[PDB]
RNA sequence: CCUCGA
DNA sequence: TGCATCCGTGAGTCGAGGGT
DNA sequence: TTGTGGGAGCTGTCACGGATGCA
C-alpha cells in the first residue's frame, strides 16, 4: 500500500541510500521510519515572485506579537506600581514589599520571555522557509505543521520511504557523478576519500543503466511454498518454516493499512502502519539488522530470507560447496593386518 | 465529522502511547503488541461516535483492547502452530525413490499375458482405455471405431484377461 | 607475536604489534637517547632531506 | 537446540 | 573536520540419538 | 465494547576494520 526500502540498502554498512542522496544514515533512519519530515520538491520561482508580499506579512505578524508584549507588559507595570503605592500607604514591612516587587518584577519577566519565545518560534519559521531546499529535514513537528499551514503550496514535504522513493525520482544522477569526479580530481583530503566512497557506488548506478529506484520497492516478491514447507505434526499440530509467520506479518500489515487507507484515518495512525509495515518487511528480508529480531515462540529470532545464506548452515556452505550423496555407507574401522596396500 | 477525527486526534492520542505499555503486559512479544494497539485503534476509529464526550475515554478504550485481545487469542490459538526442527534439510519428501519409481512404473510377468494372449484389437483398445482413461469417444477416435467397436473389446478384453 | 596468531598476522598483511620500522633511504643515523621513548633522523647521503 | 562419539 | 566510538564481521570437520 | 489495567531478560567472548557521529 505505500512504498518500503530495501533494508539491504539502508541499514547495510555502508548506507548505499547514505551515499546516493548523500545523507546521514541517522537522518534516513529518522525519515523512513517516520520520525522526522523531509522536503521533497521545492517551487523555486513561485517562492521568489512572493517573497516581498510574504516578507510583509510576516513583519505584520512580528510588529503585532511585539505590541502585544509592550501592552501586557505596561498594565502589569502600571499594576505593579499602584499595588505598591497602595502598601507604601499602609504599614509596609520593607522586605515584604520587596517580595511584592519581585513577585511583580517576576510576572513581567515571564511576560516578556513567553513574548521572546513566540517572536524566536516566528523568526526560525521564516528563516527556515527562506532557505528551503530538497532533501533537508524538518525534525520539528511544529515547525513542519506551520511550514505547511502557511506557505504550505510552496513546496512538498513528506515522511517514510514514499519521500525517499520521490527524491530518488527528482534525482540526477549524472549532475552528482559529474561533480563528485570534479571534487575529487581539484582536491585532496578526508572529503577526496568521502567523495570516492561516494562516488563508487554513485558511478555504479550511473554506468549500468541500473535505475536506483529499485532500492524501493512497492510489491515484495513470495518464495514458493516448497522451499517454505508447512507439514502436518503428530495430531492436530502443524511446523512451518519461520519465512511463513514473516510472510503472514507483511501480509496482515499491509491489510491493516489498506483498512486505515479507506476508513480516513488519522495521520498519526497510518503513519504507525507504515512504519510496522517497513519494518516487518526488513524482518522478512534481513531480521534483527535493525533493531531487535523478531521472535517466535520462545523468544527464539526467526530465520529471515538472508539467514538461508549466511553461516556454515547456509545454502553455500550447506548445500553447493557441499552435500550428502548416494551409494554411501559408514562403519566402525578395525586394522586388517593381512591386507595389502 | 470532521469534528470527530480531531476530537480523536486531541485528548486520546496521548493515550496511545500508555497503551502500548498495557498491550505488551497481555502479549509479551512487541511485535505481536503493536498489532494490537494497531488492531484496536481501527475498531475504536470506526466507531468512535458511539462514544459519549466528557466520559473516560482511557477505561474505554482499555475495555476494547483487552475484549480484541481475548477473542484474538482463541481465534489464533485454535490451531497450535510451533516450528520446524533447526534444521530444515531433515523434513522428508514424500515421494518415492528412484529405485521406487522405476519397479512402480513398470508391470509384473503379467505384461506377456496381455500382449500376446489377447488379439491386438484387444490389446490396443484395453491398454489405452484403462492407462490413460481416455474418453469412450477419444479410444473411438485413435481406432477409427465406434463406440459399438470400442465399449466391445472392452468389455471382452477384461473377461480375456480374467484368465490366468 | 606468538605462534599460529603470528601466520594469521602474515597471511592477512596486518601491522604488526611491536612495530619496527625500516630505513627509507641510505643516509647518515641520529638517535636521540632518551629514558621514556626514542627518535631518529636521517640525513640522505644522495643530497637528500 | 540438547547430550554424546572420533 | 579529526579522530573515537560503535557496529558489524569472523571464529574445524564428520558422525549417533532425543526433543520443540 | 467505560469508568484499573505499562515487559521480558539479558554480559561471562574475543580480535579486527572501517563507516558514523560528535566535538
Amino acid at each position: 500500500a505505500a512504498p518500503v526500502t530495501h533494508i539491504w540498502y539502508f541499514k547495510g554498512v555502508p548506507s548505499r541510500l547514505g551515499y546516493l542522496l548523500d545523507l546521514a544514515p541517522k537522518d534516513l533512519e529518522k525519515i523512513i521510519y517516520f520520525a522526522a519530515y523531509v522536503i521533497t520538491s521545492v517551487d523555486e520561482e513561485m517562492r521568489h515572485n512572493e517573497l516581498s508580499t510574504l516578507e510583509a506579512e510576516m513583519a505584520v505578524e512580528r510588529k503585532a506579537v511585539e505590541d502585544q508584549r509592550d501592552g501586557e507588559l505596561e498594565a502589569r507595570a502600571q499594576k505593579l506600581e499602584a499595588d505598591l503605592a497602595e502598601l507604601e500607604a499602609e504599614g509596609a514591612k520593607a522586605d515584604a514589599r520587596r517580595k511584592v516587587r519581585d513577585g511583580g518584577e517576576r510576572e513581567m519577566r515571564q511576560i516578556r520571555d513567553r513574548a521572546q519565545r513566540e517572536l524566536d518560534r516566528l523568526e526560525d519559521i521564516w528563516s527556515t522557509f527562506t532557505k528551503l531546499a530538497p532533501k533537508q529535514l524538518i525534525v520539528d513537528e511544529n515547525l513542519y505543521r506551520e511550514l505547511v499551514d502557511r506557505y504550505g503550496e510552496y513546496f512538498t514535504g513528506a515522511m517514510g520511504a514514499e519521500s525517499i522513493q520521490k527524491l530518488i525520482e527528482n534525482f540526477d544522477i549524472d549532475a552528482e557523478a559529474e561533480s563528485l569526479r570534479d571534487v575529487i580530481r581539484n582536491g585532496k583530503g578526508q572529503k577526496k576519500l568521502r567523495a570516492l566512497k561516494r562516488l563508487k557506488v554513485v558511478a555504479a548506478f550511473q554506468q549500468s543503466g541500473n535505475s536506483p529506484m529499485g532500492m524501493v520497492l512497492d510489491a515484495v516478491p513470495v518464495i514458493p511454498p516448497e522451499l517454505r514447507p508447512m507439514v502436518q505434526l503428530d495430531g492436530g499440530r502443524f511446523a512451518t518454516s519461520d519465512l511463513n509467520d514473516l510472510y503472514r506479518r507483511v501480509i496482515n500489515r499491509n491489510n491493516r493499512l489498506k483498512r486505515l487507507i479507506d476508513l480516513g484515518a488519522p495521520e498519526i495512525i497510518v503513519n504507525n502502519e507504515k512504519r510496522m509495515l517497513q519494518e516487518s518487511v526488513d524482518a522478512l528480508f534481513d531480521n534483527g539488522r535493525r533493531g531487535r529480531p523478531v521472535t517466535g515462540p520462545g523468544n527464539r529470532p526467526l530465520k529471515s530470507l538472508s539467514d538461508l545464506l549466511k553461516g556454515k548452515q547456509g545454502r553455500f556452505r550447506q548445500n553447493l560447496l557441499g552435500k550428502r550423496v548416494d551409494y554411501s555407507g559408514r562403519s566402525v574401522i578395525v586394522v586388517g593386518p593381512q591386507l595389502k596396500l | 465529522d470532521e469534528e470527530l477525527t480531531a476530537r480523536f486526534e486531541r485528548d486520546a492520542i496521548p493515550l496511545l502511547d500508555q497503551l502500548y505499555g498495557g498491550a505488551l503486559r497481555m502479549t509479551r512479544n512487541p511485535a505481536d503488541a503493536e498489532d494490537l494497539l494497531q488492531e484496536t485503534m481501527v475498531k475504536a476509529y470506526a466507531g468512535f461516535r458511539s462514544f459519549r464526550h466528557g466520559t473516560n475515554l482511557k477505561a474505554w478504550l482499555y475495555r476494547i483492547l483487552t475484549n480484541t485481545y481475548i477473542n484474538s487469542y482463541r481465534r489464533r490459538a485454535r490451531i497450535r502452530m510451533e516450528a520446524l526442527p533447526e534444521d530444515y534439510d531433515r523434513v522428508p519428501a514424500d515421494e518415492p525413490n528412484p529405485e521406487q519409481i522405476y519397479h512402480d512404473a513398470r508391470l509384473g510377468p503379467d505384461l506377456q499375458a496381455a500382449l500376446q494372449a489377447l488379439p491386438e484389437e484387444f490389446r490396443m483398445a484395453v491398454y489405452y482405455a484403462d492407462v490413460e482413461g481416455f474418453p469412450y469417444k477419444e479410444i473411438a477416435e485413435i481406432m477409427d471405431t465406434p463406440i459399438g467397436t470400442v465399449m466391445s473389446r472392452l468389455h471382452r478384453g477384461r473377461r480375456q484377461l480374467r484368465g490366468l | 607475536t606468538g605462534g599460529l596468531p603470528r601466520v594469521q598476522e602474515l597471511f592477512e598483511a596486518r601491522v604488526p604489534r611491536g612495530k619496527a620500522p625500516i630505513a627509507d633511504v641510505t643516509g647518515r643515523v641520529r638517535l636521540e637517547d632518551g629514558e621514556r621513548f626514542y627518535k631518529i633522523t636521517i640525513v640522505p647521503d644522495d643530497g637528500g632531506e
